[PDB]
């Protein structure tokens, strides 16, 4: 239903490329449709950060995007900013249950 | 066996007499847990209405209808008016309008007025209408300046197709643009009553549904699984056991269908799981007797069932869990032909006397008494 | 200028009555004809979806919240209510009101996808006490 | 804004075993279903364009686009394309899709650069802004536009392909999953697109569909197509 | 089969009356006739004959037609090959995604035969043992 | 030869399986009925502008009718879910009506 | 027998004819015979008994004709299998017993 | 609503005529099958020996 | 036989189900059965003498 495998943390050295990913089953992400990534600063609402497997909403900058292809979805972040130290979540639309499954989260830590 | 053979003496053998069937024990109904009620005051009572040729839609959606309050203000199509109160669907399409006394039967699924020319009621109509006669209350000559009648156009329209153009149309031998001639007329004239508009309330009921939002006034009960029950899932009546399907339904799918034209699975309206529609167990009944010349003791074969799906506890079957009106027997044995009640299984092999099936035969032998 | 105000008390015992109200701050965006949902997040855990409503009806529920409690929308007062009646011990969490996406006019469409775009501040409720 | 363009003669291509969608919402599995419905005839002549000509809508249209990037950004549906009747407009604007049923008033050659599709949008009666229908010359997009009385059904599929660029609509089979079910009560007899390009027309035929254990169509046979298929 | 068994449709089959009983009598006669057919073909002997434990018959090797005791079916290699080449579709058992035998839910059941496969194999074994050890005399 | 006096709007409602002012509230015809129902205009005997208050019918019922069943009551029917509490108000009616 | 899969065709035809007759009887249940619906429950839930009665009488006469047809084909095939079994018993007695 | 009421009648009668024809052809085919089996047996046992 | 030369009966005979499929399979079986009968009676020689 979910099968969402996501790394818990990744090195967040500033000015350096960080690639994160979540992989599910072949019913929600493998249909190449409706996977969202959310950014959650601590004690702050988790705003919609990127949608449509790569499509960027209003206000979200460049060099910071998604590269989903098939069962695995991934974000590339070239040039990490000090305001990007947050927790990143996935969300995918499955057809068997539509349980709106979320990921465990990738808490980036700067150093 | 005696009444099947039409005889007071029964010869030796095995006789197919009746069919074993299982009663539904709980009579359950499953509706979505809604606590709303239909505001029928806005439905029955209003002061201004749209025209006979361009009427509108005051759709009463997601509002639980009750039809015992119908006669506080008839013709009914699709479903007879004694049983609209148990149907379930998603949306109610309102299709109300005004009429004339010579137009009381022309806006119909069958029978011939301006509605056939400018805005039409379908022939495949699955709703129920209300015939209100309002001359004795709204006493006036002209109903409205926007209420007009005509006789013909050059072409009829589809149901719910709107074309209210004020132009001369042609059914003759020449086109006409503001020109009178042979079948060049503009028959659109306004109403002028004599002793007073009349009004019809229409509630069209849809098909091809999503999971249902509106039901009747029947109170839903608890869901009973793994037992033969009499069920009702949003108007789908039946009898059977309700096990979990393990089927891959998409979220917009509400019913699964087998080879035949019936429903194999149904989505539960409340907890949203998928339940198999499996009818509860049955089989033929075979009565094994040595002959009424010899004895009145009989053994009963319930064909093709387990010994757990059959009445075994004969002392508690006056509560009627089965369609079998009686329940007799002492010894219960499982055979591939079915669950055999009344014969004691022995390990000694004899010549076949009364055949049962799958290598098992029955006989009336000495064990010392006869059994 | 899209903001979502949330209201609801924060401390009950098990088997108690509570309700969360979500109001629109006044923006025409995310006001009336949008899809809606509630998101529950335990402290120390990640996000997980619980509630969603599509137009008038068509409500989808989490497996934990399948028959657990219902949801309602008063469209005219811009009120998005999630009832909280007799909660189990695992519902001590922060709750977020959220609009999905999609303006729609005058009808009842059929889309096969989902979103969450704008989020409320989040209200904490405690039930294990 | 009206802008002048160059008209080209059309081309024609093969359809192969391509153009089969899900006919109903009932989930059948591991069966062979015989259906009588609108389908693209197998091995038919699909009209192939490279301009934006005004094409008829003969009761359901299969549409396909093979391209490298986002070039064909939407569609236009209606009977007449002036401010007399209502019409449908679908625009895939970069990060969203805008679907409008209005009265409209278009130019002669609508296209996307800027927005010069029309001039006025008086009396808007349906609007839907959401996730863009377009996804991922390697890209192939399939759509089926079926106008039933009351509903406009769009079926879609997206496929990365690696074939020869001309005359090679690829063989194989891919069922077209349902995309959107628009509740629009308008007449549609003619369509146009916004700027490879393939248009085929549906016909009421009898098909045999193979439903596997996951409910996905993996084979379709047309009896009308060949005696062996019959 | 006629009515949905959750209904008063069965109250109008009494208006026809003697028709369903006529089918039940006819299908019972067919079933008893099939059991009689199997009994006439295979029960040609009143005694179950056995081969001697030393299977030497002057150089004639009968091991492919005599039953194999090392297998639980107690059948010959030829008989074990014959039952594997027939895609059998009976439902003569009590045991209850769906297959073709979901037609049981429409009231169409299959009765098991009186003689099982093992008893027919034992009749065949008795016939083979008789015709090997005794000729036509048995 | 059961006889009674109805209104003219529901002449054809003396039949099984019907809903109406006299069909589902006061008089019911059986489904296995063999016979005939005869109706005639009584303006030579009962032409009155006001109501004839010896010939009345009920507009409401609490329980469904039986075929050939009389039902005489002076009770006040409750139509809504709110209790009537004796005095008739909104959706609470005295069921008896007249011409 | 191993190299030729159609060697046992005389028995496989019996099995296929029985399964095909039952499957024809099942697909025949999904037919209307001129009525408005093949589902009895729909006719009982939408129509009054003076019209639901003639609709279900149409369906019930369809199922009566289907069952009588099935039993007629089963009697004819049972006569054929009886003739084949009499031939098999005659061959057993005259080929095996002598 | 009266046409297919009569057409259902006449189709049902003609379909029953076809069912009667097919049933009697099956019975006659069984009879000819028995006669042809007898003829083949007579050919094998009278002509070939 | 049932509807005719050009009478539109696809809305009529399709309402009764797969019944003429049963007639067609039955008559085809009868035809194959007589060809098998002639084959069994006369073709009993491996060579033409």
């Amino acid at each position: 239903q979910s099968a969402l495998t996501q790394p818990p943390s990744v090195s967040g050295a500033p000015g350096q490329r960080v690639a994160i990913s979540c992989t599910g089953s072949s019913a929600n992400i493998g249909t190449a449709d409706d996977v969202h990534w959310y950014q959650q600063l601590p004690r702050t609402a988790p705003k919609l950060l990127i949608y449509g497997n790569n499509n960027r909403p209003s206000g979200v900058p460049d060099r910071f995007s998604g590269s989903q292809s098939g069962t695995s979805a991934s974000l590339v972040i070239t040039g990490l900013q000090p305001e990007d130290e947050a927790d990143y979540f996935c969300q995918s639309y499955d057809s068997s249950l539509s349980g709106y499954v979320f990921g465990t989260g990738t808490k980036v830590t700067v150093l | 066996t005696k009444c099947t053979l039409k005889s007071f003496t029964v010869e030796k053998g095995i006789y197919q007499t009746s069919n074993f069937r299982v009663q539904p024990t709980e009579s359950i109904v499953r509706f979505p847990n809604i606590t709303n009620l239909c505001p029928f005051d806005e439905v029955f009572n209003a002061t201004r209405f749209a025209s006979v040729y361009a009427w509108n839609r005051k759709r009463i959606s997601n509002c639980v209808a009750d039809y015992s309050v119908l006669y506080n203000l008839f013709k009914c199509y699709g479903v007879s008016p004694t049983k609209l109160n148990d149907l379930c669907f998603t949306n109610v399409y309102a299709d109300s309008f005004v009429i004339r006394g010579d137009e009381v039967r022309q806006i119909a699924p069958g029978q011939g007025n301006i509605a056939d020319y400018n805005y039409k009621l379908p022939d495949d109509f699955t709703g129920c209408v209300i015939a209100w006669n309002s001359n004795k209350l709204d006493s006036k000559v002209s109903g409205n300046y926007n209420y007009l009648y005509r006789l013909f156009r050059k072409s009829n329209l589809k149901p719910f197709e709107r074309d209210i153009s004020t132009e001369i149309y042609q059914a003759g031998n020449k086109p006409c643009n503001g020109v009178a001639g042979f079948n060049c007329y503009f028959p659109l004239r306004s109403y002028s009553f004599r002793p007073q508009p009349y009004r019809v309330v229409v509630l069209s009921f849809e098909l091809l549904h999503a999971p249902a939002t509106v039901c009747g006034p029947k109170k839903s009960t608890n869901l009973v699984k793994n037992k033969c029950v009499n069920f009702n899932f949003n108007g789908l009546k039946g009898t059977g056991v309700l096990t979990e399907s393990n089927k891959k339904f998409l979220p917009f799918q509400q019913f699964g269908r087998d080879i035949a034209d019936t429903t194999d699975a149904v989505r539960d309206p409340q907890t949203l799981e998928i339940l198999d529609i499996t009818p509860c167990s049955f089989g033929g009944v075979s009565v094994i007797t040595p002959g009424t010349n010899t004895s009145n003791q009989v053994a009963v074969l319930y064909q093709g069932v387990n010994c757990t799906e059959v009445p075994v506890a004969i002392h508690a079957d006056q509560l009627t869990p089965t369609w079998r009106v009686y329940s007799t027997g002492s010894n219960v044995f499982q055979t591939r032909a079915g669950c055999l009640i009344g014969a004691e299984y022995v390990n000694n092999s004899y010549e076949c006397d009364i055949p049962i099936g799958a290598g098992i035969c029955a006989s009336y032998q000495t064990q010392a008494s006869q059994s | 200028q899209v903001q979502l105000q949330e209201s609801g008390p924060g401390l009950v015992k098990p088997s108690e009555t509570l309700s969360l109200t979500c109001t629109v701050s006044g923006g025409s965006i995310s006001s009336r004809s949008y899809y809606w949902g509630w998101i529950r997040q335990p402290p120390g855990k990640g996000l997980e979806w619980i509630g969603s409503i599509y137009y008038s009806g068509s409500t989808y529920y989490n497996p934990s919240l399948k028959s657990r409690v219902t949801i309602s929308v008063d469209t005219s007062k811009n009120q998005f209510s999630l009832k909280m009646n007799s909660m189990t011990a695992a519902d001590t969490a922060v709750y977020y009101c959220a609009r999905l996406r999609g303006d729609e006019i005058y009808y009842e469409s059929s889309g096969y996808y989902s979103y969450f775009d704008y989020w409320g501040q989040g209200t904490l409720v405690t039930v294990s006490s | 804004n009206l802008t002048t363009r160059t008209q080209l003669p059309p081309a024609y291509t093969n359809s192969f075993t391509r153009g089969v969608y899900y006919p109903d919402k009932v989930f059948r599995s591991s069966v062979l279903h015989s259906t009588q419905d609108l389908f693209l005839p197998f091995f038919s002549n699909v009209t192939w364009f490279h301009d934006n000509p005004v094409l008829p809508f003969n009761d359901g249209v299969y549409f396909a686009s093979i391209e490298k990037s986002n070039i064909i950004r939407g569609w236009i549906f209606g009977t007449t394309l002036d401010s007399k009747t209502q019409s449908l407009l679908i625009v895939n604007n970069a990060t969203n899709v805008v679907i409008k049923v209005c009265e409209f008033q278009f130019c002669n050659d609508p296209f996307l650069d800027e927005f010069r599709v029309y001039s006025s949008a008086n009396n808007c009666t349906f609007e839907y802004v959401s996730q863009p229908f377009l996804m991922d010359f390697k890209n192939l997009r399939e759509f089926v536009f079926k106008n039933i009385d009351g509903y406009f059904k769009i079926y879609s599929k997206h496929t990365p392909i690696l074939v020869r660029e001309p005359e090679d609509l690829p063989q194989g089979f891919s069922a077209l999953e349902p995309l959107v079910d628009l509740p629009i009560g308008i007449n549609i007899t003619r369509f146009q697109t916004l700027l490879a390009y393939y248009v085929g027309y549906l016909q009421p035929r009898t098909f045999l569909l193979k439903y596997n254990e996951n409910g996905t169509i993996t084979d379709a046979v047309d009896c009308a197509l060949d005696p062996l298929s019959e | 089969y006629i009515c949905g068994d959750s209904t008063e449709c069965s109250n109008l089959l009494l208006q026809y009356g003697s028709f369903c009983t006529q089918l039940k009598r006819a299908l019972t006669g067919i079933a008893v006739e099939q059991d009689k057919n199997t009994q006439e073909v295979f029960a040609q002997v009143k005694q179950i004959y056995k081969t001697p434990p030393i299977k030497y018959f002057g150089g004639f090797n009968f091991s492919q037609i005599l039953p194999d005791p090392s297998k639980p079916s107690k059948r010959s290699p030829i008989e074990d090959l014959l039952f594997n080449k027939v895609t059998l579709a009976d439902a003569g058992f009590i045991k209850q995604r769906d297959l073709i035998c979901a037609q049981k839910f429409k009231g169409l059941t299959v009765l098991p035969p009186l003689l099982t496969d093992e008893m027919i194999a034992q009749y065949t074994s008795a016939l083979l043992a008789g015709t090997i050890t005794s000729g036509w005399t048995f | 030869a059961d006889s009674f006096v109805i209104r003219g709007d529901e002449v054809r409602q003396i039949a099984p399986g019907q809903t109406g002012n006299i069909a589902d509230y006061n008089y019911k015809l059986p489904d296995d009925f063999t016979g005939c129902v005869i109706a005639w205009n009584s303006n030579k005997l009962d032409s009155k502008v006001s109501g004839n208050y010896n010939y009345l019918y009920r507009l409401f019922r609490k329980s469904n009718l039986k075929p050939f069943e009389r039902d005489i009551s002076t009770e006040i029917y409750q139509a809504g879910n709110k209790p009537c509490n004796g005095v008739a108000g909104f959706n609470c009616y005295f069921p008896l009506r007249s011409y | 027998l191993s190299s030729t899969p159609s060697a046992l065709g005389k028995l496989q035809d019996v099995v296929n004819h029985n399964a095909q007759a039952l499957n024809t009887l099942v697909k025949q249940l999904s037919s209307k015979f001129g009525a408005i619906s093949s589902v009895l429950n729909d006719i009982f839930s939408r129509l009054d008994p003076p019209e639901a009665e003639v609709q279900i009488d149409r369906l019930i006469t369809g199922r009566l004709q289907s069952l009588q047809t099935y039993v007629t084909q089963q009697l004819i095939r049972a006569a054929e299998i009886r003739a084949s079994a009499n031939l098999a018993a005659t061959k057993m007695s005259e080929c095996v017993l002598g």
